[PDB]
């Protein structure tokens, strides 16, 4: 319209609030050692 | 072998090559090569 259009304010819901979330967590790594050397051999699940 | 008179003693084979090496895994109508863990030494996460 024409004149003076702002009339009122409305609330916005489902805002962008803290909590916790389950993320997962790897398979257990295997460790090889050997001087001043670890190895590590990774099996993942999903991309780590 | 033994047909007529003759015998023919067939033998050997002048080398002793195999394709197929001491560890061998047979799967779906294929043989692969590979060095498969024995029973018992089965790590986590390959064959075994």
């Amino acid at each position: 319209a024409a004149g003076a259009t702002l009339k009122g304010k409305l609330h916005v819901p489902f805002l962008l609030a803290d909590g916790k979330c389950t993320v997962p967590l790897a398979p257990e790594p295997m460790i090889t050692f050997g001087f001043r050397s670890v190895s590590l051999k990774l099996h993942p699940k999903n991309p780590t | 072998v033994n047909f007529n008179g003759v015998k023919i003693t067939a033998g050997p084979l002048s080398t002793a090559w195999t394709p197929f090496d001491r560890k061998i895994v047979q799967y779906a109508g294929e043989i692969y090569n590979y060095d498969f863990p024995e029973y018992g030494a089965g790590q986590p996460g390959a064959f075994g």
